[PDB]
């Protein structure tokens, strides 16, 4: 699996 | 002359000229914080001015600890020290201390309640608790992590804010008058992830008895041998309550919360939120756990780790801006 790289503020 | 000076409502902040656009983003009663630009660096920081580090001892002793404590833990999951200054020139003269930081985007608070993917999730918790573990290896245990002092990126990148000693994620532990070990911190772990899963805050305590009895209505009255640990006054209180059962984690984080893996959560979940911490997941074993284990790589999460005057304090923090 690869690693999130977006997150929502 | 390398330094200029910008109002920060009732206080001025005296910082090196490569720090501009200077804005408060908060205070409390050890500093006060502005996010800036850095024109050297060519990026965003925060910049924290001590508030009174000298008067008096104990001001002192706390400013010196979090110095050091900066300078020496290096780790991608905790907050870092960008840079240390003084606008004076001397130690005659020797009156502020200036820690910068990078500057994140966002804490924790909203971002949890906002729902989350199991990668997301676990990724997040994962970079918690090797920061966690890091801290606990330089001989720092938290006891009060909270979403309000763990910090994020647009990138989804976490770090830790500080280093510790809102009473929702705080461990029984603390919350009675016990002794508390290294996982004391799994417990606020475990409060953060259920937060994630079901959006909303765990154990919502309307004041320090009340977080108490919100803990045991959902996980049950903990065991008789728990009850002896307990201080005889705090213990009178506790042990005559209603006794509860408790719900089974199936209850309390069905299928219908989450977005194998709801099953791999439930089963962490049921480990990190034990009330008895003897019987409470470590953090070694939380990082091996397959819902977090996903995502290890050894650099990340086995990385390796008195009494003064006035005046002398005063002197040890100059030696350390210096
Ligand atoms: C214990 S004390 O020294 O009295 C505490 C003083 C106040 O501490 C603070 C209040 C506010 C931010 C603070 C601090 C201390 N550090 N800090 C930082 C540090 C690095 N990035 C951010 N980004 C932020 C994250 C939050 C987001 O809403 C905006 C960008 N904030």
């Amino acid at each position: 699996p690869k690693r999130p790289t977006t997150l929502n503020l | 002359n390398n330094f200029y000076s910008v109002e920060i409502g009732d206080s001025t902040f005296t910082v090196l000229k490569r720090y501009q656009n200077l804005k408060p983003i908060g205070s409390g009663a050890q500093g006060i914080v502005c996010a800036a630009y850095d024109a050297i660096l060519e990026r965003n920081v925060a910049i924290k001015k001590l508030s009174r580090p000298f008067q008096n001892q104990t001001h002192a002793k706390r400013a010196y600890r979090e110095l050091v404590l900066m300078k020496c833990v290096n780790h991608k999951n905790i907050i870092g020290l960008l840079n240390v200054f003084t606008p004076q020139k001397s130690l005659e003269e020797f009156q502020d201390v200036y820690i910068v930081m990078e500057l994140m985007d966002a804490n924790l608070c909203q971002v949890i309640q906002m729902e989350l993917d199991h990668e997301r999730m676990s990724y997040l918790l994962y970079q918690m608790l090797c920061g966690i573990k890091h801290l606990h290896s330089a001989g720092i245990i938290h006891r009060d992590l909270k979403p309000s002092n763990i910090v994020v990126k647009s990138d989804c990148t976490l770090k830790i804010l500080d280093f510790g000693l809102t009473r929702y994620y705080r461990a029984p532990e603390v919350i009675l008058g016990m002794g508390y070990k290294e996982n004391v911190d799994i417990w606020s772990v475990g409060c953060i992830m259920g937060e994630m899963i079901k959006g909303g805050v765990l154990f919502p305590g309307t004041d320090h008895i009340d977080q108490w009895n919100k803990v045991i209505e959902q996980l049950g009255t903990p065991c008789p041998e728990f009850m002896k640990k307990l201080q005889p006054t705090v213990r009178t209180y506790v042990e005559n309550r209603p006794k509860y059962a408790g719900y089974s984690f199936e209850k309390l984080f069905p299928d219908v919360l989450f977005p194998l893996k709801a099953s791999q959560a439930r089963d962490l979940l049921s480990k990190m939120l034990v009330i008895d911490a003897s019987k409470r997941i470590s953090v070694d074993e939380a990082l091996q756990h397959p819902y977090i284990n996903v995502w290890y790589d050894p650099s990340e999460a086995e990385a390796p780790p008195r009494e003064h005057t006035i005046e002398e304090w005063k002197e040890l923090i100059y030696k350390e801006v210096m």
